[PDB]
């Protein structure tokens, strides 16, 4: 689960078409995350995922 | 493949390029065992933050889908990181999102 | 007397010109019965469409004693032949004379007034929604971004694809997500300029 | 009492979006795309319900 | 064939067109008499099994 506490600056929600100026809503969302990579170095050498 | 009005070979695909220098110029090339094609779709935005990749082929640029494709498996990416450019890199964070 | 107005994603002048051309006859075997008919599009059987802006143009060559042959359309496709090019927004485009999944009909019919008609082939066409494709009655020349439009007027504007009647104005309002909004009503009321932001 | 006579009313936009069995809810969008024998026919459709 | 739906086979072998193989029909009725088994049941009396 990701930590509260967090401003979401950089974070928009998915939306194929349109978006909710303001309200809530329910819905499947890539948020569950695996790792977290930051401040990087290694993908100056042709990082492969 | 983005560039600035610099095109040695993207000039030919698109000859009227139109607009001036500032912009960026982004094209997609469709590199396959068949063909090497470049493709152009649209011009830079002056503020890009947040890019998303799905498993199935959506890109999302600022929460707008902008593409869809077919089935993806793996990815390359590649730029200056020399060790030390990590202080004015271009990446914050890289994580895998789950739905 | 409708100002128009035409507003997509800015892109340059990227025009390319997809042609059918029918040639046929009439008069060689019975008048009411033809002889051969050949369909080329572009001079080949089947074809995409790759560039931005794209322009549809059908050509008759038909031959008959009488002279003079009606010319129908069939058509099943949410389109029609003529309808194409009134700023029609599309993804996928594709156009061919043989079978294809997921792509519908429409047939064309030539009535040389001999007392019988014919259908000359059929055009399948597959197609899906989207921006990247967009379908124009004529070339623009000389346009760095094909996107114009008046304000402050009543003006019929074709934005994203949907088509509407109203005065445009412009709001001092600062967003960073999206690229309309929309009503719990289907209107589209707020677009922003991506170039610019406003 | 005050929110149940406030609401009832924001439920009647709501169903003109719904699609009466037809291409799409805009009857402008709907004119000047097909015929006008189908447009006519679905125009109708939409009106009556 | 009278009363039968159509299914179609589609190949594309990459070369930029595809074409249809065939067409297959299916003339079928409802009822118990005919049952599809992903395999055959070996040695097996009575195929009801719960
Ligand atoms: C915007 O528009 C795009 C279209 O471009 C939509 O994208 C679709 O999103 C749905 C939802 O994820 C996708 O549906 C998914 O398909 C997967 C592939 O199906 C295979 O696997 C199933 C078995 O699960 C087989 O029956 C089938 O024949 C295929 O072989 C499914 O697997 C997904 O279901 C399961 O996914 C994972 C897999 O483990 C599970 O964890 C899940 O719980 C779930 O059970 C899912 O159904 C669809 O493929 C997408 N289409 C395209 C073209 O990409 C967007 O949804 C839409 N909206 C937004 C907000 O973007
Ligand atoms: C698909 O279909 C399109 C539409 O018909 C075709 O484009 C037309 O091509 C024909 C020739 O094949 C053009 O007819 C003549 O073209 C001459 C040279 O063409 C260039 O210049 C014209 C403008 O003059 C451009 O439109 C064209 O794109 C070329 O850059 C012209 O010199 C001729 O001009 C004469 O007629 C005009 C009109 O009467 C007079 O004003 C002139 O003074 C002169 O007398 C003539 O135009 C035709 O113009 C093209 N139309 C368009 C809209 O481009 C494609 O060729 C075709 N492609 C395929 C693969 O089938
Ligand atoms: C909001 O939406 C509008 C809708 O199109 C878009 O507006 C963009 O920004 C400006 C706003 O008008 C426009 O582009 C600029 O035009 C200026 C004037 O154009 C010509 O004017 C006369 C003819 O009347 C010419 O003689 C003159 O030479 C201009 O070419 C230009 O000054 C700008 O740059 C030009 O000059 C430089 C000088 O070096 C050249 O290098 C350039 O190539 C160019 O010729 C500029 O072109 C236009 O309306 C839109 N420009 C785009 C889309 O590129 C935008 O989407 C948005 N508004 C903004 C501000 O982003
Ligand atoms: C309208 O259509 C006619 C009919 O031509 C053809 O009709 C169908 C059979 C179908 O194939 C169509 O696609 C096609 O248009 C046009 O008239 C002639 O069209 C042909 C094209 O097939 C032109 O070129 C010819 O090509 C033949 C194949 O190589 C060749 O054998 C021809 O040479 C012979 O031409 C005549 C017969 O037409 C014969 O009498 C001669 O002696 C010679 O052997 C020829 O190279 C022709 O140039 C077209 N014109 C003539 C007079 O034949 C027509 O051009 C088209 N457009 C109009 C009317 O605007
Ligand atoms: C994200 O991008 C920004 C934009 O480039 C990065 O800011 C850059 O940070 C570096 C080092 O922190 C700056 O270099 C140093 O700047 C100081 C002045 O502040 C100067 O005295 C030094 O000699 C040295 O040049 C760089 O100037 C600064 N960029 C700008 C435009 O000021 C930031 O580091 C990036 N973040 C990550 C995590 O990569
Ligand atoms: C890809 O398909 C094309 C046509 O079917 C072929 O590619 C050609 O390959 C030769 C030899 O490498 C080149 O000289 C040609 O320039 C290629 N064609 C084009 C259009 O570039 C070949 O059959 C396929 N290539 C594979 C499978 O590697
Ligand atoms: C990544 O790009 C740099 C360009 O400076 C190049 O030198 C390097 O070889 C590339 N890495 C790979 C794995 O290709
Ligand atoms: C893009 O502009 C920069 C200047 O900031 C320049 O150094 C660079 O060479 C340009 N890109 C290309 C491909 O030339
Ligand atoms: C927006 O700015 C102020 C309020 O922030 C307002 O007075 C002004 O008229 C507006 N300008 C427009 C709508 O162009």
């Amino acid at each position: 689960h990701i930590p509260e506490g967090f401003s979401f600056n950089n974070w928009f929600l998915l939306s194929n078409d349109s978006t909710l100026v303001h309200g809530k809503v329910v819905s499947n969302q890539p948020l569950l995350v695996n790792c977290l990579l930051a401040i990087p170095k290694i993908y100056g050498l042709g990082q492969f995922f | 493949v983005c560039s600035n009005s610099s095109n040695p070979h993207l000039a030919t695909f698109a000859i009227p390029l139109g607009a001036t220098q500032v912009p960026y110029y982004c094209f997609f090339k469709v590199d396959t065992y068949n063909s090497t094609v470049y493709k152009f779709l649209a011009v830079l935005p002056p503020t890009v933050r947040e890019i998303v990749i799905t498993k199935y082929g959506d890109v999302y640029v600022n929460g707008f889908g902008y593409l869809h494709l077919g089935l993806l498996d793996a990815v390359t990416i590649n730029f200056t990181g020399h060790g030390t450019d990590d202080d004015v890199s271009g990446f914050w964070t890289i994580a895998s999102t789950n739905f | 007397e409708q100002p128009i107005s035409f507003v997509t994603l800015p892109s340059f002048n990227a025009h390319s010109f997809v042609n059918i051309t029918v040639s046929a006859s009439f008069g060689g075997h019975s008048g009411a019965n033809l002889i051969a008919s050949d369909t080329t599009i572009n001079g080949f059987s089947s074809f995409c469409v790759d560039t931005r802006q794209f322009t549809i143009s059908l050509s008759y060559n038909v031959t008959n004693s009488y002279g003079y042959v009606s010319n129908s359309q069939d058509s099943n496709c949410p389109f029609t032949l003529q309808s194409v090019n009134d700023y029609l927004s599309f993804s996928k485009f594709c156009v061919s004379t043989s079978l294809l999944a997921s792509a519908c009909t429409i047939d064309l019919f030539g009535y040389p007034e001999f007392g019988s008609g014919v259908k000359f082939t059929s055009l399948y066409f597959q197609f899906t929604k989207g921006e990247l494709i967009t379908g124009t009655p004529k070339p623009l020349e000389g346009v760095t971004d094909v996107s114009f439009m008046t304000l402050d007027v009543c003006t019929k504007y074709t934005i994203y694809g949907f088509k509407g009647e109203g005065i445009i104005t412009l709001t001092n309002s600062s967003f960073l997500a999206g690229v309309y909004y929309t009503s719990d009503s289907g209107q589209l009321l707020a677009f922003k300029n991506v170039t610019s932001g406003a | 009492v005050v929110n149940s006579q406030g609401a009832a009313l924001t439920q009647l936009t709501v169903q003109l979006q719904h699609n009466f069995q037809a291409i799409s809810s805009s009857i402008d969008d709907i004119y000047s795309r097909l015929d006008i024998l189908s447009a006519d026919v679905q125009v109708d459709r939409l009106i009556t319900g």
